[PDB]
RNA sequence: CGGUAAUUCCAGCUCCAAUAGCGUAUAUUAAAGUUGUUGCGGUUAAAACGUUCGUAGUUGAACUUGUGCUUCAUAC
RNA sequence: GCGAUCAGAUACCGCCCUAGUUCUAACCAUAAACGAUGCCAGCUAGCAAUUGGGUGUAGCUACUUUUAUGGCUCUCUCAGUCGCUUCCGGGAAACCAAAGCUUUUUGGGCUCCGGGGGAAGUAUGGUUGCAAAGCUGAAACUUAAAGGAAUUGACGGAAGGGCACC
């Protein structure tokens, strides 16, 4: 609320986890530790600055994750989100459901005389 | 023949309400549409907008590299259509921010000039096209009948409101592509199944898993 | 009121290629302006045109090709000797090379190079270029 | 010493340092978008020389209490067809004039010369009438015999010489010491030159090239290929 | 434009629009060459030798970007039967 | 130094139409070029509604409201801050907004 | 511009101008498309009688003998 | 006339009434009498309302009965008028669908009417009014600017939102 983070502690903050997602829980006292490895802060009140924030949002990581950072490790799922739902295709496999004015439009222009029903 | 209608599509056609149009004429936009019903439904031309797919279709194919064509859609409706459109044509998928102007880069050599632009909405898409008019550019759209159509050459009118029409349409672009030096051989089925385009389920999609998998435990 | 039924013909040929207006919906067929639209034609400025005659006055359907810039017009009819029709190029047209004003002489209707040549001094409708 | 061997931007420019367009016309069918200016100092630079038009000054208004900012009207050209105008404004003048010079350069134009009254040997002056109106600035351009020169203002004859014409009677109506219309509107009215259909122009065409196509080959590859 | 002998002797002559008859001007930057191109009559197969046209953009600054073309693509019968 | 288009209201052919005086100034003014602020208000103030129900005769009475329509001035818009000082450009609505809650005053 | 460190004053200095001519004032045309048909202006910068009819004014539709037909001088 | 208020109030606020608004008979005839834009002919762009009149319901609804006259809805239509959209027109701009087509040193007709301020809508006469006054309208003198829209300084007791015991 009254402390806002900064822009250097926000804008560093979007990689650290995107590079290493993999190897970091949401514990802090360790993920405090961690910053030295990965990277170097000059001062410790900067440590003590940007490892709470990014530990406190790694439910909000896990749990409806919010735009700005990309994880990585469910980009690949997407593609799996990009599945088949089967078996969506004609919903009466004609459809029968015409509009009684387009179906002279299905006969003056397509060939085709299949089968269409009129629905007021 | 072959080049004509092939009028089992225009049967998925019906299925993506594309016979219902909007009710706004834009008189610039009036020879696709025939008639107007009653309680609100214009009535198109079917028709007429397949050979406006292979107008479409005669324009976009020689070109050599593939990349240099950009698809374009705001509204995240038209978003999911699109990104999957580009798994088989080799174009870069542009959908949503499109970050005003492209013209001055910040990281990449190659700059982000377009060449060829293909756009499914027109209306919310109004500014990536003046984007584009000033730097020489043949915007091919669907739209509707209400539309600015302004800059846009061509515009392919069946209903553009709807995930069932707007996911198909690109299915359709997809065969000509590859029915013209694309390797399809010669317009027969796809060997993919032929609504992917699609929203599985709104958002928040529902967990829905993977190849329909059904859970054992509850 | 229709006063001069020659000029406001020539202004709505103006007021068709600047939003391209391909074709022009024309009236009222005088056959001095019957006199007048194959000058264009002679030397290409418009596409074709056509005149309906109803019982009344008739009206013409003009195409167009979009070669012209601007047609225009004297008004009313000045009265023109030979020796003094340079004043009205230089004060009329963009140069001496192309462009026609367009007078009638007792002779009949002409290009000014052609009254040039012909020779008989006459009366100024109208220009274009 | 260039001291910097130009970059391309857009692949307009690796066009044009793969030697692959060598005419200024090329990008001139099709107006291409050019963008940076080392393809104008690419073509040329021989016979490209510049002239300061003003200094003029202008003032920013503030808190406290004044702020003062510098605006120079400068003019490139090729001494035969072509010609620049430009303006940008600056806190202080060396960063304006070698800085607002750059602008001219999008702004090159191919100034179309002309006959008066008989066809015999490389066209001088200009084709036909053209008035350039500019927010009160109408530069009406009437064609010319020989000997008589560039008549015009005191001002914008370095404009015209270094464009390429010898022979105009032209005028303007209004307040040409206000100069910041004046020199903008010639700069409109030069360019119209080629917007003004011709007779001498009414065969038309092969309808065109489009060296994207024609040069795809070299945008394809993702190499950065030098020469 | 052309001399007396035979030159075509400004710098070029720029382009015109092929629907409606305008020029085109050297910084009017919406103005499109774009290239339709044909098919084997029995099914796809795109052959060589392409349609190019010019479209000026005051005609594409009123919206009538789309059918001008329709009108060309009748006008060579390319797409046809309409 | 033209700013609206039109200018006031409504006066497209007729010239110089019915005034009648606002009631916060009676500066007697022309009945289009004055605001005019239309309520139905509430008699008790929505706070003594719990107190009447207790003290009615018959279930409840269930309460009326007031309809009368006020006609107020410019000045008196801007002293009661009625209406007031859109951009140069945010003067050209007039149908919307409101978007939030049921408006008040009425209530 | 001159109000105490003067690029305009008084001198000297050099520099320039046109040159046997320079200057003054005074009317006149051009510049001035700021007396205008060509050649502007009228929302507001100076500016439509509040109004409608209304003669003298002034300007007025269209329609009222020809393309051809054959030949030659004649381009080619 | 009187009370306040104020330094003064002869005013902004109150109280009283007086000219008069009232309607009949006339008499001036001017207003920012404004859409600060004269009138008639033509073309050029939509979109949405709505007035009347037509017209089509291959419309419902009304019951006098399914009807009928009647209502609304849709469709078309002329006279439009408003509003909005963007020149892709025009302007110095705000604004403009005509203030555009007066661009190319341009032309659809006809009338008045302006050439910097202030002198000044004052004098001088005529003309008209029962009058208060109007159609009418200058000059010596004096002056280098008066203004046109727009940008910026006023989150200089002026609107909206947020800050410390300067």
């Amino acid at each position: 609320m009254g402390r806002v983070r900064t822009k250097t502690v926000k804008k560093a903050a979007k990689v650290i986890i995107e590079k290493y997602y993999t190897r970091l829980t949401l514990d802090f006292h360790t993920n405090k530790r961690i910053c030295e490895e990965v990277a170097i802060i000059p001062t410790k009140p900067l440590r003590n600055k940007i490892a709470g924030y990014v530990t406190h949002l790694m439910g909000r990581l896990r749990h409806s994750q919010v735009r700005g950072i990309s994880i990585k490790l469910q980009e690949e799922e997407r593609e799996r989100r990009d599945n088949y739902v089967p078996a969506v295709s004609a919903l009466e496999q004609d459809i029968i459901e015409v509009d009684a004015d387009t179906k002279e439009m299905l006969k003056l222009l397509d060939f085709h005389n299949i089968r269409g029903l009129q629905l007021t | 023949d072959i080049l004509s209608l092939k009028e089992d599509d225009i049967t998925k056609m019906l299925v993506a309400t594309t016979h219902l149009g909007s009710e706004n004429v834009n008189f610039q936009m009036e020879q696709y549409v025939y008639k107007r019903r009653a309680d609100g439904v214009n009535i198109l031309n079917l028709g007429k907008t397949w050979e406006k797919l292979q107008l479409a279709a005669r324009a976009i194919v020689a070109i050599d590299n593939p990349s240099d064509i950009f698809v374009i859609s705001s509204r995240p409706i038209g978003q999911r259509a699109v990104l999957k459109f580009a798994k088989y044509t080799d174009t870069t998928p542009i959908a949503g921010r499109f970050t005003p102007g492209a013209f001055t880069n910040q990281i990449q050599p190659a700059f982000r000039e377009p060449r060829l632009l293909v756009v499914t909405d027109p209306n919310t898409d109004h500014q990536p096209i003046m984007e584009a008019s000033y730097v020489n550019i043949p915007v091919i759209a669907f739209t509707n009948t209400d539309s600015p159509l302004r800059y846009i050459d061509i515009a392919i009118p069946c209903n553009n409101k709807s995930a069932h029409s707007i996911g198909l349409m690109w299915w359709l672009l997809a065969r000509e592509v590859l029915r013209l030096r694309g390797t399809i051989s010669r317009s027969v089925e796809w060997p993919v199944v032929v609504d992917l385009f699609f929203y599985r389920d709104p958002e928040e999609a529902e967990k829905e898993e993977a190849a329909a998998k059904e859970l054992l435990p509850p | 009121v229709r006063m001069n039924v020659l000029a406001d013909a020539l202004k709505c040929i103006n007021n068709a290629e600047k939003r391209g207006k391909r074709q022009v919906l024309l009236r009222p067929c005088s056959k001095v302006i019957i006199k007048f639209l194959t000058v264009m034609m002679k030397h290409g400025y418009i596409g074709e045109f056509e005149i309906v005659d109803d019982h009344r006055s008739g009206k013409i359907v003009v195409n167009l090709t979009g070669r012209l810039n601007k047609c225009g017009v004297i008004s009313p009819r000045f009265d023109v000797p030979i020796n003094d029709i340079e004043k009205w190029t230089n004060n009329l047209l963009p140069s001496r090379q192309f462009g026609y004003v367009v007078l009638t002489t007792s002779g009949g209707i002409m290009d000014h190079e052609e009254a040039r040549r012909k020779h008989l001094g006459g009366k100024i409708l109208g220009f274009f270029f | 010493e260039d001291s910097k061997e130009w970059v391309p931007v857009t692949k307009l420019g690796r066009l044009v340092r793969e030697g692959k367009i060598k005419s200024l016309e090329e990008i001139y069918l099709y107006s291409l978008p050019i963008k940076e200016f080392e393809i104008i100092d690419f073509f040329l630079g021989s016979s490209l020389k510049d002239e300061v038009l003003k200094i003029m000054p202008v003032q920013k208004q503030t808190r406290a209490g004044q702020r003062t900012r510098f605006k120079a009207f400068v003019a490139i050209g090729d001494n035969n067809g072509h010609i620049g105008l430009g303006v940008k404004c600056s806190k202080e003048v060396a960063t304006a004039i070698r800085g607002a010079i750059i602008l001219a350069k999008l702004s090159v134009v191919p100034v179309r010369r002309g006959y008066w009254g008989n066809k015999i040997g490389k066209p001088h002056t200009v084709p036909c009438k053209v008035t350039g109106k500019c927010g009160s600035v109408s530069v009406r351009l009437i064609p010319a015999p020989r000997g008589t020169g560039i008549v015009s203002a005191p001002v914008p004859k370095k404009l015209l010489t270094m464009a390429g014409i010898e022979d105009c009677y032209t005028s303007a109506r209004g307040s040409t010491g206000t100069l910041g219309n004046f020199a903008k509107a010639t700069y409109a009215a030069i360019a119209k030159t080629y917007a003004y259909l011709t007779p001498d122009l009414w065969k038309e065409m092969p309808l065109g090239s489009t060296p994207y196509q024609a040069y795809s080959d070299f945008l394809s590859k993702p190499t950065p290929r030098l020469h | 434009m052309q001399n007396d002998a035979g030159e075509f002797v400004d710098l070029y002559v720029p382009r015109k629009c092929s629907a409606s008859n305008r020029i085109i001007g050297a910084k009017d930057h919406a103005s499109i060459q774009m290239n339709v191109v044909d098919v084997d009559p029995e099914t796809g197969r795109q052959t060589d030798g392409s349609k190019t046209y010019a479209i000026c953009g005051a005609i594409r600054r009123m919206g009538e970007s789309d059918d001008s073309i329709l009108r060309l693509a009748k006008a060579d019968g390319i797409v046809s039967k309409n | 130094t033209k700013k609206r288009r039109n200018g006031g209201r409504n006066k497209h052919n007729r010239g110089h139409v019915k005034p009648v005086r606002c009631t916060n100034c009676a500066r007697c003014v022309p009945k289009d070029k004055a605001i005019k602020k239309f309520v139905i208000r509430n008699i008790v103030e929505a706070a003594a509604v719990r107190d009447i129900t207790e003290a009615s005769i018959w279930d409840s009475y269930v309460l009326p409201k007031l309809y009368a329509k006020l006609h107020y001035c410019v000045s008196c818009a801007i002293h009661s801050k009625v209406v007031r000082n859109r951009s140069r450009e945010a003067r050209r609505i007039r149908t919307p907004p409101l978007r939030s809650f049921p408006k008040d005053m009425a209530r």
